[PDB]
């Protein structure tokens, strides 16, 4: 999956 | 004579894939007669070249301030690679060297727990919502607050405290007007750290 | 030349009328060739003569550590009097002077709020019990935990942060075994600060 921070991409594994 | 100071990337930059982390090798007390500097950067003993010299700043105590920035990959840093800056200047009988790197030690997942105000704070005008981050290594972390997609800025965070298992812990606290807490509103605590799934976790808090 | 450091008394020492709170003038980098050091103390510019000199100590780096300690009255320091140590020594151009006192400004009463362990944590061996201390000025304080008249010592406490109302706040975190917590036990948070009723207060926490 992917994590978003304030609609800014954080990380994807 | 001249002096060297080597600073690490911001925790955020190493953790947000979409940001750009960089080491910064600062050189202070730099003379007018020989302002020129040489930088050689080495990654794990091995030289690199994509260094850059940010523009020379005049200090107004008659010294110059010359700075070298090296860009670095997220994963190189997070895997504990070592970055050495070497500085050479005519007014410096021997070159100076400095190394930095991520603190050596097995990484540990932070445990994140949100905490409603005391039945006792309820009288007072403004209330404190707490985020507790415990059991994390290493100490490089970022904590942010928000509600309805939107940053809340009245928070404050403690410097990471060393625990007795060797991990770190901190508390982050946010102050809101009471009524808002009453008004059913939902607040989120955002934690970015390496030993987390996708370097990011979030936790919410509300009335019950 | 030689260097000077003047330290405050420990906060607890000032807040317990049981102890003796003391100010400390510390002088490092004192030479072997000339280790003799004149101290003069003043409490608000007014000289005093009852400071007491600690045993000389060799630091093993061509230097002595020379100390002078001054006993203070609780009220005296509490009412922010200004304590000053003039240090003098033949290997120093002019005497060095330093001053300290209580951090100036209106004292404010701390609020102490205990916070129980989050349900999410309840699946672990150990649980974190929290003591929120906010709303105090100045930042001089001491924090302890207890249970059944017994000191529980497995806690850590953050250093005070400066809050945005000019006040300070910190957290103490006692970690105990889940079992103990479930079994309805009473854990207490002890706080000593000038601005409390009798410079002491105590909250407690249980399932
Ligand atoms: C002439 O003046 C200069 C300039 O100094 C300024 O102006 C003067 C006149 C005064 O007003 C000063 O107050 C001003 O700073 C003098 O230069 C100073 O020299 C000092 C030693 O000679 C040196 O001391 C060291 O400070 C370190 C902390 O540096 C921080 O913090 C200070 C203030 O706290 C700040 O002013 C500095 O700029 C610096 O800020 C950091 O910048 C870094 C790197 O750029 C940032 O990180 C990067 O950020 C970018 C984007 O911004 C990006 O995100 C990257 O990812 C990232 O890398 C970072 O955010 C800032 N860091 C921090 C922590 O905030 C101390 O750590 C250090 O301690 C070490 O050494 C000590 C003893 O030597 C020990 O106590 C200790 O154990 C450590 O080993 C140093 O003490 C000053 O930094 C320096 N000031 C500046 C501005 O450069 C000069 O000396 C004087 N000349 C003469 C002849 O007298
Ligand atoms: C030869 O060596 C000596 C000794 O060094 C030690 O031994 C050698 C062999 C080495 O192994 C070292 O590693 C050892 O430290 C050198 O002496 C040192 O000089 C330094 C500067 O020259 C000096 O640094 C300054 O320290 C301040 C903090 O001092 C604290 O904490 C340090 C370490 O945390 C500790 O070393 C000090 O002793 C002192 O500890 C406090 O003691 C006071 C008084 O004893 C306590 O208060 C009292 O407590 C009693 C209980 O007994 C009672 O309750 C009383 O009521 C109360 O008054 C207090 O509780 C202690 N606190 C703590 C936390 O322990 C720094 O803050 C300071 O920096 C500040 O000043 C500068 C501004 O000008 C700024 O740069 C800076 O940002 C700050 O504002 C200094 O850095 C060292 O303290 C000193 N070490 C000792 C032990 O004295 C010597 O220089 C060297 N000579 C040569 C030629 O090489």
């Amino acid at each position: 999956d992917c994590a978003w921070h304030l609609g800014e991409l954080v990380w994807c594994t | 004579g001249p002096s060297v100071f080597l600073f690490p990337p911001k925790p955020k930059d190493t953790l947000m894939i979409s940001r750009t982390p960089e080491v910064t090798c600062v050189v202070v007390d730099v003379s007018h007669e020989d302002p020129e500097v040489k930088f050689n950067w080495y990654v794990d003993g091995v030289e690199v070249h994509n260094a850059k010299t940010k523009p020379r700043e005049e200090q107004y105590n008659s010294t110059y301030r010359v700075v070298s920035v090296l860009t670095v990959l997220h994963q190189d840093w997070l895997n504990g690679k070592e970055y050495k800056c070497k500085v050479s200047n005519k007014a410096l009988p021997a070159p100076i060297e400095k190394t930095i790197s991520k603190a050596k030690g097995q990484p540990r997942e932070p445990q994140v727990y949100t905490l409603p105000p005391s039945r006792e704070e309820m009288t007072k005008n403004q209330v404190s919502l707490t985020c507790l981050v415990k059991g994390f290594y290493p100490s490089d972390i970022a904590v942010e607050w928000e509600s309805n997609g939107q940053p809340e800025n009245n928070y404050k965070t403690t410097p990471p405290v060393l625990d007795s298992d060797g991990s770190f812990f901190l508390m982050s606290k946010l102050t809101v007007d009471k009524s808002r807490w009453q008004q059913g509103n939902v607040f989120s605590c955002s934690v970015m750290h390496e030993a987390l799934h996708n370097h990011y976790t979030q936790k919410s808090l509300s009335l019950s």
